[PDB]
């Protein structure tokens, strides 16, 4: 971009526009739960012991 | 001592009692006696299968 610096000049807007922007924010994650034996062992009595 | 709330629990309710064995319909007995009682065996260098 070309920007010209001046000691006695100012640029002022003469019109305006309305801009609507989106911002997506994660707020939560899936709640998970696990079981000791059913995962590590399953249904084995000896493995549970 | 348990305070007010909701908790997940492991399965202590039911454990297996019976057993279900299913084997194939085979009635013949392997001839171990005849094999181990053979009057001649191969040399180690000419072992059979």
């Amino acid at each position: 971009s070309s920007i010209a610096y001046s000691n006695n000049t100012i640029a002022i807007p003469t019109n305006f526009s309305i801009s609507i922007t989106t911002e997506v924010m994660p707020v939560s994650m899936a709640k998970t739960s696990v079981d000791c034996n059913m995962y590590i062992c399953g249904d084995s009595t000896e493995c549970a012991n | 001592e348990i305070d007010k709330g909701i908790y997940q629990t492991s399965n202590f309710r039911v454990a297996p009692s019976k057993e279900v064995v299913r084997f194939p319909n085979i009635t013949n007995l392997c001839p171990f006696g005849e094999v181990f009682n053979a009057t001649t065996f191969p040399s180690v260098y000419a072992w059979e299968r």
